[PDB]
Formats: C-alpha cells, structure tokens, sequence
C-alpha cells in the first residue's frame, strides 16, 4: 500500500535512548508482523527484532520493538557508539503481495569530539605528465563531523573544471576521510605557478599548495 | 555454525547475464526457504527473489521474467540466474535464509515468513555499458621534502579503472602502520580512481624501499610500483 | 497465477 516510510537519520546521546519510527498502512504494518534489522558499515544486515516485539537470541533487551496502528517503532536505550548503523523496518504487504523494507535510518551517537582534518596535497607525477596529463590529489583524513568543503585555486583564481570530490566516509577510527581530484592537461599544470587545495571544516580552512618542479 | 557462502557476480553489459550461487551449511537446508535480497550502493534493501523447499519460486516485480532462481537440496546449493540485466540491477546481492521453517496451516503449506536471520557475505553485481579497464598506477611523492620535515607522505594513485573493487597493500603487507587507502572517486567518464598513502620517516628514504601493491581482480591485473622522492 | 508469495504450490505437497 506504499513503501515503508522511515526518517533518513536519527541521533541520540550516549547512555540515553533513541526511537526510530516506521510508518506504513493497514495492509502492511497495521495487519502484519514487523521486523527490524541492523546493518553496520560494510556488513550484512542482522535480524534485530521479529514479530513486532520479539528479540532473537543474543539481542540485548535495550533493543525493544513496538507497534501502534499503522506505525512501528524500534527503541534503543543505553546508547553506545557501536550502535551507529543503518536500521531497517520490514513487513509483509498483502495488498501488494510483497515483502517491504523501509528506506533505512542512519543512527548517529552524539558526543564524539570534533577533529580538524589532516590534508595532504600531491602534485602530478613525471610519468603522467609524460602522458600529457596531470592529476592533483588532495587527501583529507581524521576529521569529525563528516562534512568538508573543498575548493581548488590556481595562482589565486578559482578552479571549477576538472574537480571531482568524494563524499566523506567513516574511517576505522570513527573519523572521516575524503578525496578531491583535479584532472588537468599538462599544458594547464605547466602554465600556472602553483595550485592549491583548500579544505574547510567547521569554518576553519586549511590550505596546501603544490608547484611544478624544475628538478634541475 | 550457519554459513551462506556466495560466489559469482561481477560485471555485465545491459542485456547481458550473470549467475550468482550460494552454498549453505550449518542447518537443515530442506526445511527453509532461501531468498535473495539486494542493496544498491549507498541505498536501501530490496527483496529480490525466493525459492521454497518444494521448489516454489517468487520474484519482485522489477525482476520477474528476467531472473530465475533454483535450488538443489541434495547439494545444499542455490543459484540465481540473471538475464536481461539493467543498469538499476547494480547492487550487492545477499542470499538470506528464511528465519521460519515451512509449515502447514489452514489447509495450505507456507514456505516461510520473509524474515532473514542469516545472511551471506554479499556479492557485487555491476551492470554498465563501460568495459573492464585495469588501472594506471602513478607514484605520489612530494616535489621536495625539506629537512625540517621528519616524516614524508608517499602514495600511489590508482587511476581510471572499472569496475570496483581495488585492493592496495604496501611492501607485500609488511607495512601497515600509517597506511590510509581512500575510497574511490567516480569520475564523469564512468571510471574510478583511488589513492593510497603511507607516512614514513624521512631518514628511511634512501635506506628503505616503499612499494605499493595494487590488485584489480575484475581486470585480473596486479601492479607493483616503487615510490621514491626525486629530490 | 502467483497471487500469494507465501504459499508452497508443489502439487506433491498437497496431492501426494
Ligand atoms: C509466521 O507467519 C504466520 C502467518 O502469518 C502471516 O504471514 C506472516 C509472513 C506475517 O506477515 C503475518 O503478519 C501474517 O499474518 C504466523 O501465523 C499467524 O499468527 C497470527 C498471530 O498469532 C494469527 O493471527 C491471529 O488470528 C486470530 C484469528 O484466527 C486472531 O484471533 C488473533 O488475534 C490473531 O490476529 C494468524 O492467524 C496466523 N496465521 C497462520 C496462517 O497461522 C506465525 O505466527 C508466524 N511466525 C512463526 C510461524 O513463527
């Protein structure tokens, strides 16, 4: 009767509680069992709750499930940083004759300290320039929260063409990383005195600069 | 211990075909329906197909007619043949054991309850008009490291490869501390590029060699590249 | 047709 509606994101304080909602209709949530899955980064989902409110073997009681009308809710108390994951509701739809998943809810655990990004800028190699190309590489790591802005400059002028920047992704240390690539011709690289990668995080901007090397 | 070990997958062209397989152990295979559930990159879960113990097959609307699921209860194996592949079929595919054994009720045999207590490791399926391409590996070194810099960042740019994934090690896995391999960027050309970096002491340059080992299995390519600073 | 994805439809299970 629809696709189950979940909020894209949810947050909670460590040691506290959070509630993830899941809204559907009478032909799914209202009349059928609801299941909840947890999916950590890079891992397969795991059955967290079944039959509206039952816990599988090994699921702590701080995970609870409940249903009311056309909505279902997953409550997580005693929040730990390891609880950061994507949470999915699921239910049968007899009108559609199909099993349905919710869109997922990304859970954030607040309280992690802010961290300024480490930025490393690499000029193109002589090999690539021998191939008449020049890729500049800006590597950003160890920053929290996971939101950065990357601007490229060439001798003070703004660079718009040839920029490709990844979305930030969580590292193993729960901090974030990202990469920006500036793809130029060798003619562009050698007709400038310098290029700069400017990474802005929490209003603070750091800058790295590379220049064509004479080597002689 | 329950195991669902997947194999197959890989890259196909629009209209092409791929076969996934799932090997099950650690439970009574013939008592449970087995499903396939997929997940597009950075997207949510979507049920794909199911096969019951008795051979009943059901499919999602988007794949009906294009996908054929089958199982072998004597071999404890399951397969999903995927024809007429489309761009939107690009996803990680999991085989998933139904949490409820088949049961009789109200005059009907029921295959399962469409909840999944055990999941395979997942296999990547990419559908794209671009062909497989091995990477170009370039060294990443500073133009000139001053003496005041006690450390130096060395790296490898793994450029213009398709499809994912790529693995990088340093010195055949003997160098791990300080290694940071970044998730790839997707270029407008449809090709990927990633970079791997490692911070090493400056006093080791000229004494220790630093080689990045790049493995692109989809193109069956391996590259070893030594990285030095030309200063 | 396949109007109920929860039902086993192997005839051996109902008429054998
Ligand atoms: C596995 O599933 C069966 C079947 O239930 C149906 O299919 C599932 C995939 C889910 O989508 C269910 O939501 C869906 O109904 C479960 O058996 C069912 O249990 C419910 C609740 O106990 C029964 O509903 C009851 O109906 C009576 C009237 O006869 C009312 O008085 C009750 O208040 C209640 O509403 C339902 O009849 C029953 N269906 C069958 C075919 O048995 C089962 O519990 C579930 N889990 C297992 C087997 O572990």
């Amino acid at each position: 009767q629809s696709v189950l509606t979940q909020p894209p994101s949810a947050s909670g304080a460590p040691g506290q509680s959070v509630t993830i909602s899941c809204s559907g209709s009478s032909s799914n949530i209202g009349s059928n069992y609801v299941y909840w899955y947890q999916q950590l980064s890079g891992k397969a989902p795991k059955l967290l709750i079944y039959n509206n409110n039952q816990r599988p073997s090994g699921v702590p009681d701080r995970f609870s499930g409940s249903k009311s009308g056309t909505s279902a809710s997953l409550a997580i108390s005693g929040l730990q940083s390891k609880d950061e994951a994507d949470y999915y509701c699921s239910a049968w739809d007899s009108s559609l004759n199909d099993p349905l998943f919710g869109g997922g809810t990304r859970l954030t655990v607040l309280g992690q300290p802010k961290a300024a990004p480490s930025v490393t800028l690499f000029p193109p190699s002589s090999e690539e320039l021998q191939a008449n190309k020049a890729t500049l590489v800006c590597l950003i790591s160890d920053f929290y929260p996971g939101a950065v802005e990357v601007a490229w400059k060439a001798d003070g002028s703004a660079v718009n063409a040839g920029v490709e920047t990844t979305k930030p992704s969580k590292q193993s240390n729960n901090k974030y990383a990202a990469s920006s690539y500036l793809s130029l011709t060798s003619d562009q690289w050698k007709s400038h005195k310098s290029y700069s990668c400017q990474v802005t995080h929490e209003g603070s901007t750091v800058e790295k600069t590379v220049a064509p090397a004479e080597c002689s | 211990e329950v195991q669902l070990v997947e194999s197959g997958g890989g890259l196909a062209k629009p209209g092409g075909s791929l076969r996934l397989s799932c090997a099950a152990s650690g439970f009574t295979f013939s008592r449970y329906a087995i499903h396939w559930v997929r997940q597009a990159p950075g997207k949510g879960l979507e049920w794909v197909s199911v096969i019951s113990s008795g051979g009943s097959t059901y499919y999602a609307d988007s794949v009906e007619g294009r996908f054929t699921i089958s199982r072998d209860n004597s071999k404890n194996t399951l397969s999903l043949q995927m024809n007429s592949l489309r761009t939107e079929d690009t996803a990680v595919y999991y085989c998933a054991k139904d949490a409820t054994p088949y049961y009789y009720s109200g005059g009907y045999w029921y295959v399962g309850n469409y909840s999944f207590d055990y999941w395979g490791q997942g296999v990547l399926v990419t559908v794209s008009s671009a062909s497989t391409k091995g990477p170009s590996v370039f060294p990443l070194a500073p133009s000139s490291r001053s003496t005041s810099e006690s450390t130096a960042a060395l790296g490898c740019l793994v450029k213009d490869y398709f499809p994912e994934p790529v693995t990088v090690s340093w010195n055949s896995g003997s160098l791990t501390s300080g290694v940071h391999t970044f998730p790839a960027v997707l270029q407008s050309s449809g090709l990927y590029s990633l970079s791997s970096v490692v911070t090493v002491p400056s006093s080791s340059l000229g004494t220790q060699t630093y080689v990045c080992n790049v493995n692109h299995k989809p193109s069956n390519t391996k590259v070893d590249k030594r990285v030095e600073i030309k200063t | 047709l396949k109007s109920d994805k929860k039902i086993e439809y192997n005839e051996t299970w109902y008429s054998r």
